[PDB]
C-alpha cells in the first residue's frame, strides 16, 4: 500500500503494470479522477519496485517527432521548414505501413533529412533509410527481410540496396501467469 | 470438468494425448492456436498438470538435447502427423551407426516424449534431398548458383528481382523447410543491385 | 471487472476487442457517454490482457497522411505545399481503387515526392510507386501481381515496371469462436 | 443485443450490414434520430462480427476527390489549383458516363496530372488513363475490353493505346438468403 | 434438429455425408460457401461433432500427410466431382510401382478420409499432361517459351504485354489449375518492358 | 525522522530512494501535497545518508536538451535555430527507436552540429554520431554492437563506420532485498 | 508451505532439486525466469535456505575455481540438460592428464555442486571443434579468414556487410556459443567500410 | 543477537569467520558488498570487535607489509576462494629461496591474518604466466607488441581502434588482472591516432 508513482496518464500508466508484472510483482492501477493514475505496490515488494524504476528509466517520455517542433500554427514559414514537415509525416506513414504486414507487431522507419541542398547550389544527395520490426515468432525471419528491404527501394527518388538497412528480432517469451501476493 | 471441454467450440483443432508421466498434453498445429490453449492453463481453470506442445517447438525442444548427448549426428527433422508414433528422419550416408545402436536411439527419443509409444527411425538417401532443392528450383525459372561442399549444399540467390521473383521464391522456401528443415541445405535469399 | 483502457474513441474500441478476442481473453466494451468508451477484462485475464497491450502498442493512433500537416485553412501557399497536397490526394485515391478490384480487402499506396524539381533548374525526376494488399483466401496471388502493376503503371506520367513494386499476402485465418468465460 | 456500430451515416450502415450478411451473420439497423444510426448483431455472433470489422476496415470512409481539397471558396487561385480541380470533374464526368454503357455496374478513371508543364518551359508530357469495370456476369468480357478502350482514346489531346490500360472483373455471385438467427 | 434444415433455405449448395468415426461432414464447392456453414458450427447451435470440408482445402491437408510418408511420388491432383468416391489422378511414366502396393495406398488415403468409401487410383499419360497446357496456350495466341528438364517443364511468358493478352491468360491459368495442379507444369507471369 | 531533502519532484524522488537503498539505509517518501515530497532517513543512518548525497550530486538535476533553448515561441528566427531545433528532434527520436531493440533498456545519442557550414560558403562536412546503451545481461554484447553500427549508418545524408563510435555496458547486479531497520 | 507452490502456476518452468548440505536449489532455464524466483527468496516467504542457480552463471562460477586450483586446463563447457548429472566437456589432444587423476577432478566439481550426484567427465576430439565451426560457417556463405596458432584458433570477418550477412552471422554464433563455449575458437564480427 | 541475523535477508552472500584475536570478521565478495556490512557495523548494532574484509583490499593491504620486511620478492597474488585456506602464488625462475625459510613465509603470513588457519605457498612456472597473456591476445585478433626485459614484460597496444577492438580488449584485461595480477605483465592501452 506504498505510492511509487502518482499522476500518470492512460498509456503511461498500462506499461509500467507490463515492466512490474514480468518480474514477479503484483501492482495495482488506481484511478484518481482529474488527477491522472497512480500505481501502489505491496510493502516487502516495495524495495524491488523502485529498482525497476531507475533501471527502465519508467515512465516513458511521449515519443517525439519532427513535426512536433516545426508547428503548423507559425504565422510564417521557411523552405527548411516545410521540407522538414513533410519528411516526418512520410516518415509515419512508412511505419503504419509496415504494421500491416504478415506477421508485423511494432516498426519504427528513419529517412536522412537534406538541410543544404539546395541552399547553396548542391546537387541534393542520396537518400538512406533504416527500419526496425518486432516479428510474431516462428517466423523465418532470415527471409522477411527482403520484402520490406523491396517495399522501401522505391518510396522515394533514388536509393541503392546498399543503402537501405533493416534490423529485425522476434518478440519476446510471452507473460501468461499471475505474479502472486506476498504470503505474510 | 475434463479439459477437452474448457478449449474452444471445435473439438478439432486441438487433439489430447495421455501421457505417461501422469501428465495430460495438448497438441495445438500452428502458434496461434499455441497461445490460445497456453492462456486457459495459465489462469489455472484445470486442477492436474498439463502442458502445449507444438510441432515446431518439439523440434527445437529435443534438438538441444541431441547437440549435448550424441554430437557429430546427421539428421534431417521429426514429423508429428500422427503425433503417438513420431518419425525421425535420418541420414544415411553421413553415419556408419550400426543396426543395434538405432535401437538405443530410439529407446532414449521415446523417454523424452512420454506421449508417444514408439519412434519410427528410417534413413533416407542424401542425394534426394539436394535433388528435390534443385529440380523444384528450375521450375520457379529463379537464378541461382550451386556451391557443393563436404558436409552440405547452399543455393546463392543474388542479382535485381522484381515482386514476381521473390514471391514464387518465399512460397518454396517455406514449403521446403517444413519437409526436409534447414540442417542440410539453406537458401541464401540476397537482394542487391548490379 | 478490472480497467485497462478508457476514454477510447469508436474505431480505437473496435479494434482492441478484436485484438484481445485472437488470444482467447473475453473483454466488454462499455459505453460511457461524452467521455468516450471503455474496455474492462476479467480479472484472471488481467495480466494476459496487459501484455497484449505493450505488444501491439494499442490503442492505436490515428492514421497519418500528408494533406493533414499542410492545410487548407493556412492564409498563404507556397508551390511546395500545393504539390504535397495535390500528391496526397491521388495517393489516398488509388487506394480507394484498389479496395474495388475482386478479392482485394485493404490496400495502401506510396507516392515518391519531388520537392526541388523546379526550384534549382533540374530536370523532374521519373515517379516510383509501391503498393501493399490483404487478399481473400484461395486466389493465386502470383497471377493478380500484374494487374496491379498494370493498374498503377499508366496512372501517372512516366514509370517503368521496374519501378513499381507491390507486396501482398493472403489474410490470416478467421476467428469465429466465442472465447470462453474463466470458470472460478 | 450488443452494440459494435454507432453514430453511423446512411451510406456507412447500407454497406456494413452488406458485409455482415454474406458471412451468415443478421444484424439489425436501428435508427436513433439525429445521432445517427447503430449496428447490432446477437450475442453469440458477436465474435465474428468483430472480426469482420478489423478484415474489412469497416466502416467505410468517405470517398476523396481531387477537388474536395482544392475548394472554390478561395478568395485568390493559382494556376497550379485551376488545372488540377479541372481534371478532377473530367474525371468525375468519365466514370459517370461509364456506367450507363450496357452491363457495366461501376467505374473508376484515373487521369495523369502535370504540374510544371508550362512553369519552366517544358512542353506537356502525354496523357495516360486508367480505369476499372465491375460487369454484370455472362458477358464475354474478353470483347468489351476494346469498346472502353475506343471511347477514352479520343476523349483528350493525343494519347496512343499503349497508354490506355483497363482492368475489368465480374460481380461477385449473388446473396440472396436470409442468414438465419442463432437458435439457443 | 437434423442439419441439412439448420443451413440456408435451399439444401442444394451443402451436400451432407456421414462419416465413419461417428461425425457428419458438410461438402461446400467453394471458399465463400465454406464460412457460411463454418458459423453455424462455430456458434454451437448443434450438439453433435461436425466439420466442413473443401475442394481446394481436402487437397492441402493429405498432400501434408504424402509429403512425409511417401515422398517422391508423382502425383497430380484429387478431384471430388462426388464425394463419396474420390479420383486419386496419378502419373504413369515417372514411378515404379508395383500392382500390389497401389492397394495399399489406396486402402491408407481411405483412412484419412472417412466420409469416401473407396478411393479410385488412376493412371495417365504425362506428356498429355504437357500436350494441352501448350496447345490451349498456342490457341490463346500468347508470345511463350517452353523450358523442358527432368521432372517438370515451366512456361515463360514475359513482355510488354496489353490488356487483351494478360486476361486472355489469367483465364487459361485458373481454368488449368482445377483440372491438372500445379505440380508438374507452373506458368510464369512476368510483366516487365523492353 | 530527520529530515534531509524536500521539495523535490515526482522523479527526483523516485531515484534518491534508489540510491540509498543500494547501500544499506531506509528512506521514506512523504508527500506533502503541492510543496512536492520530502525524503526522510532514520537517526542512526544519518551521518551515511548525507555522504552519499554528496557523492552523486543529489538531487538530479532534469535532463537538458538543446531544443529547450531555442524555443518556438519567438517572433522571429533564424537559419541557425531553425537547424539547431531540427537536429535536436532526430537526436531525441534515434534514442527513443533505440530502447524497443531486443535487450536495450537506455539509450542516449549525439549529433555533430554544423552551424556555419553555409554561411561562409563551406560544404557541409561529414556527420558524426555517438551512443550509449544498457543492455539486459546475458547479452553477447560484442556482437550487438555492429546491428547499433548499422543502424545509424543510412539514417543521415553520408557516414562512414569510422565515424560512428557506440559504447555500451550491462546493467549493475540486481537489488532485490530490503534493507533492514536500524535495531536499537 | 512447499516451495514449487510459491512459484508461478506451471510448474513445469522451475525444476526444484533437493541438496547435499541441508540446502534446497531452484533451476532456472533463462535469465528472465532467474529474477522471477530470485524476488520470491527476497522479499522472504520462505522459512528455510534456497537459492536460484542458472544453466549460464553456474557455468561463470566454478570456471573461476577451476582457474585458481588447476590452471592449464583445456576444458569447453558443463552441460545441465539434466541437472542431477552434469556433463563436464574436456579436450583430448591438450592435456596429459592419467586415468587416476581425472577421477580426483570429479570428486572435487561434486564438492561444488551440491545438487549433483556425479560429474561425468568425458572427453572429445579437438579438431572436429574447428570443423563445425567452419563448415557450418561456409554453409552460411560468409567471407571469413582462418588463423591457426597454438593453443587455439580465431575466424575474422570483415568487409561491408548487408544485413543478410551479418543476420545469418549472429544467429550461427549464439547457436555455437551456446555448445562449444568460447575457450577454444572465438568469432570477429568487425564491420568496416572499403 | 548473532551478526548472521543483522545482514541480509539471504545469508549466502556473507561468510562469516571466527577470528584468532578475539575477533569476528565478515567476508565479502566485491566492492558494493562491502558497503552494505561497514554500515551495519558502523551505527553500532554490535557489541563485539569486528571487521569486514574484501578480496581485493586484503590484497593490498599485506602487499604493504611484504614491501617492507621482505623486499625484492617476485609473487603475483593472494587467492581467497575459500578463505580458511589462502593460497599465495609465488614465482619459480626468480627467487633463490631454500626449502626452510618457506615455512618461515607462511608461518608470518598467518600472523597478519588471524581468520585463517594456513597459508599454502606454490610455486608456479614464469613462462606460462607470459604464455597465456600472449595466446589470449591473438585470440582476440588485436595488434600489440612485447617488449622482454629483465623482470617483467609489457604488451604496448596503439593505434587508431574501433569500438569492437577495445571492448574485446578491456574484457580480456579484467579477466587477467584478477587471476595473475599486476605484478609481472602489465598491458597498455594507448588510444592515439595516425
Amino acid at each position: 500500500d506504498k505510492d511509487l508513482l502518482k499522476g500518470l496518464d492512460q498509456e503511461q500508466a498500462n506499461e509500467v503494470i507490463a515492466v512490474l508484472q514480468m518480474h514477479n510483482i503484483e501492482a495495482n492501477k488506481i484511478d484518481s479522477g482529474k488527477l491522472g493514475y497512480s500505481i501502489t505496490v505491496a510493502e516487502p515488494d516495495f524495495t524491488a519496485a523502485v529498482y525497476w524504476i531507475k533501471t527502465y528509466q519508467l515512465p516513458p517520455r511521449p515519443r517525439v517527432e519532427i513535426a512536433q517542433m516545426f508547428p503548423a500554427d507559425s504565422l510564417v514559414s521557411s523552405p527548411r521548414a516545410e521540407k522538414a514537415r513533410l519528411y516526418s509525416a512520410i516518415e509515419q506513414r512508412l511505419e503504419q505501413s509496415l504494421q500491416t504486414m504478415e506477421g508485423v507487431l511494432s516498426a519504427r522507419v528513419h529517412i536522412s533529412y537534406d538541410i543544404d541542398a539546395g541552399e547553396n547550389g548542391r546537387p541534393p544527395k542520396p537518400v538512406h533509410l533504416s527500419a526496425l520490426a518486432v516479428y510474431e515468432r516462428g517466423s523465418p525471419l532470415a527471409h522477411q527481410i527482403s520484402d520490406i528491404k523491396r517495399f522501401l527501394k522505391n518510396s522515394f527518388a533514388d536509393v541503392d540496396y546498399d543503402n537501405i538497412s533493416v534490423v529485425l528480432s522476434e518478440r519476446s517469451d510471452a507473460q501468461l501467469q499471475a505474479p502472486g501476493t506476498p504470503v505474510k | 470438468a475434463e479439459l477437452d471441454s474448457l478449449l474452444g467450440q471445435e473439438k478439432e483443432r486441438f487433439q489430447v494425448l495421455p501421457g505417461r508421466d501422469k501428465m495430460l498434453y495438448v497438441a495445438a498445429q500452428n502458434e496461434r492456436d499455441t497461445l490460445w490453449a497456453r492462456q486457459v492453463l495459465a489462469r489455472g481453470d484445470y486442477d492436474k498438470n498439463a502442458r502445449v506442445i507444438n510441432e515446431n517447438e518439439e523440434n527445437k525442444r529435443i534438438s538441444i538435447w541431441l547437440d549435448t548427448y550424441y554430437p557429430q549426428l546427421a539428421y534431417y527433422r521429426i514429423h508429428f502427423d500422427e503425433p503417438r508414433k513420431p518419425v525421425f528422419w535420418l541420414s544415411r550416408q553421413r553415419n556408419t551407426m550400426s543396426k543395434k545402436e538405432l535401437e538405443v536411439l530410439s529407446q532414449k527419443l521415446r523417454a523424452l516424449m512420454p506421449y508417444a509409444d514408439s519412434v519410427n527411425i528410417t534413413l533416407m538417401d542424401d542425394v534426394t534431398a539436394a535433388g528435390q532443392a534443385e529440380a523444384g528450383l528450375k521450375q520457379q525459372a529463379l537464378p541461382y548458383s550451386r556451391r557443393n561442399h563436404k558436409g552440405g549444399v547452399t543455393f546463392v540467390i543474388q542479382g535485381a528481382l522484381d515482386d514476381v521473383e521473390i514471391l514464387r521464391a518465399r512460397q518454396f522456401v517455406d514449403s521446403y523447410y517444413r519437409t526436409w528443415g534447414g540442417r542440410y541445405v539453406q537458401f541464401a535469399i540476397e537482394l542487391k543491385d548490379d
